[PDB]
């Protein structure tokens, strides 16, 4: 069996920029945290 | 060369003629159910609405008629179906994807009809002929209930969880079920769907929901005021406790004394103690009020030992009146004319960080309320938007019960009653037939398709199990075979299937009948 083809992109290219997005902001305060972490301004 | 020598329109107005005209309305509604058919069925995917002026306002939702209502759209033809739209959400409230997708099938199947030399008012006379085969058959296959609790009950269940399923409650749909048809219940036959108010607020999951047996309210008690009184007797007014009555006439003071002035305000002060002692002649320990409560009469109230709440609209003084059972009051100058409401207990609870006044233990409990929590802003919106179509729908099966099996069962059934019409109608109108049959029989396309399955295999053994005699065949989604209606649950609601057919051939008929379309100059806005 080989059915079910997909002929929208449309669909998979936007729930990958909802990861790169969301991942992009957990590297930004991942500094900020635990004991040792500092501070932003 | 051009279009006429002369000119007779003004300088920025447009004119289409047939052939031109029938292709702008034939992509514009085209581009329409094309946005909207991914959010179709148990399976259907979710959308995002952000705003450019509006000062970036994000909204998530899942409904094919606040996603209309949102998009700015410029084509004349695409106007008509985002009309048509929200007089479905206004009408029933469910099925507004449903009457789009289907007058938006309609039209991409008449505009090969015009390519094969075949007059518009053939395929409109054809059509006519085949919304009334359609709605006999339709009518013909209700299932009439109501005669027993035990029954009636069990179907106002299936009706629910069947409206919830495509909706971001689906997950838990063992719970929102019965918070759904309890809720309606409560109304005892009343269609007024504005007595359950919907609390909602942030944090918590989607599971801490819960259906409350009395009454909240989101107001403040008076300073040094009982917050708890076991056994009380409401008594819910409208009057204007603000400053003083003003007794509005043109009038005012002339003394020539200070002394004299005194002596006035001193008037003013006994005057509200009057209105006061005749509150308590009925006997009370809660008094609401609909208007604001100055410092004077809060602390009348307060040594007496009287709950009074100040500022609760005319959404919470009505809504009260049918919990507790008391009446609105003015005037106070017969007690005994007057009937004052009941409860058990009235405390103070704490909801997240949030005080509310809460009624446990009520007389006829006739309006309530709901509380939802959940994680985002998004969330508690679109929970609300997708509760709202469980609670409309529900309060239609009341006053007209009966039910249709859905899931794809409903479609192929008025599907074939045009077949076998179109098999004996001599001319071009036979053409004409087999599109309108061919519309209907794409909506359990879209369904599979979404989920993909083979929906090219599905459709024709339902086709085939609905040309035999087994009419309550339809799709299975949570395994992807065909399985029986009468025994899964799959049930829908009479009006709502009947406002799809009736609401799509008519404006598919409207919009077929243009030939031409004319467009004034465009009111230009001032830059600067
Ligand atoms: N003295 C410590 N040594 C090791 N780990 C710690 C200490 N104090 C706090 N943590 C850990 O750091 C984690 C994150 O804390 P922090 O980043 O300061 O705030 P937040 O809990 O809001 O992220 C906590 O889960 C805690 O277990
Ligand atoms: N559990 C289910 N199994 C099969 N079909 C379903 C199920 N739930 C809903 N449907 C079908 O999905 C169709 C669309 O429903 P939905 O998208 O939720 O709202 P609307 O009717 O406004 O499009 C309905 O016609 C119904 O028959
Ligand atoms: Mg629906």
């Amino acid at each position: 069996g080989k059915g079910a083809y997909q002929d929208r992109d449309k669909p998979a290219q936007i729930r990958f920029s909802n990861i790169s997005a969301a991942k992009a902001v957990a590297d930004a305060i991942r500094t900020s945290l635990g004991p040792k972490g500092m501070d932003k301004m | 060369l051009s279009l006429a020598p002369v000119n007779i329109f003004k300088a920025g107005a447009d004119e289409e003629r047939a052939e031109t005209a029938r292709l702008t309305s034939f992509i514009g509604a085209i581009a329409i159910g094309d946005l909207v058919k991914s959010t179709l069925g148990p399976k259907g995917m979710d959308k995002i609405l952000l705003s450019s002026g509006r000062d970036a306002s994000l909204m998530v939702t899942n409904d094919g008629a606040t996603i209309l209502k949102n998009i700015g759209v410029d084509n004349p033809a695409a106007k008509v179906l985002v009309d048509m739209s929200r007089v479905q959400d206004d009408e029933v409230g469910d099925g507004t994807t449903s009457v789009t997708v289907l007058a938006a099938e309609l039209l991409r199947e008449a505009e090969s009809l015009i390519a094969k030399k075949i007059h518009p008012q053939t395929i409109i006379a054809g059509w006519r002929e085949a919304t009334k085969a359609a709605r006999e058959a339709l009518l013909s296959s209700a299932v009439d209930h109501g005669s027993d609790e035990v029954k009636f009950r069990q179907d106002l269940m299936n009706i629910a969880g069947t409206t919830l399923s495509s909706k971001l409650l689906t997950h838990h749909k063992d719970h929102f079920t019965k918070l759904a048809v309890e809720a309606v219940l409560r109304l005892k036959g009343s269609g007024n769907l504005e007595a359950i108010h919907i609390i909602k607020k942030l944090g918590g999951s989607l599971a801490d929901s819960y259906l409350d047996e009395g009454f909240l309210l989101d107001k403040k008690i008076g300073v040094n005021q009982p917050k708890r009184i076991e056994n009380a007797k409401i008594l819910i007014a409208n009057t204007g406790m603000d400053t003083d009555k003003i007794k509005i006439f043109g009038s005012r003071v002339r003394v020539d004394s200070t002394a004299k002035v005194a002596e006035i305000e001193h008037a003013e002060k006994e005057k509200m103690k009057e209105k006061v002692e005749r509150i308590l002649k009925h006997g009370i320990n809660c008094f609401i009020n609909r208007q604001l409560i100055y410092n004077y009469p809060e602390q009348l109230f307060g040594a007496a030992g009287v709950m009074a709440i100040e500022h609760a609209d005319f959404a919470g003084v009505e809504r009260l009146a049918l919990v507790t059972g008391g009446e609105i009051a003015s005037t106070f100058d017969h007690p005994e004319l007057v009937k004052l409401g009941s409860c058990k207990l009235i405390e103070e609870v704490m909801i997240g960080e949030d005080k509310l006044i809460h009624f446990s233990g009520v007389a006829l409990g006739e309006a309530c309320t709901i509380v939802l929590r959940g994680a985002t802003q998004q969330i508690l919106d679109e929970a609300e938007r997708s509760l709202h179509d469980a609670l409309c729908v529900l309060a239609q099966t009341v006053k007209d019960s009966r039910t249709v099996y859905g899931g794809g069962c409903s479609e192929m059934l008025m599907a074939h009653a045009v077949t076998q019409l179109a098999n004996r109608t001599p001319g071009k109108e036979a053409v004409a037939m087999e599109s309108y049959a061919k519309a209907l029989r794409m909506l359990p396309t879209i369904i599979a398709d979404n989920a993909g399955y083979d929906s090219a295999d599905l459709v024709a053994q339902l086709r085939a199990a609905h040309s035999e005699g087994n009419t309550t065949a339809g799709l299975d989604m949570r395994e992807g075979t065909i399985g029986d209606m009468a025994i899964l649950g799959i049930t829908e609601s009479f009006q709502v299937k009947r406002q799809v057919l009736l609401s799509a051939a008519e404006a598919a008929e409207v919009i077929l009948r243009v030939d031409n379309i004319i467009k004034a100059a465009p009111r230009k806005r001032v830059p600067d």
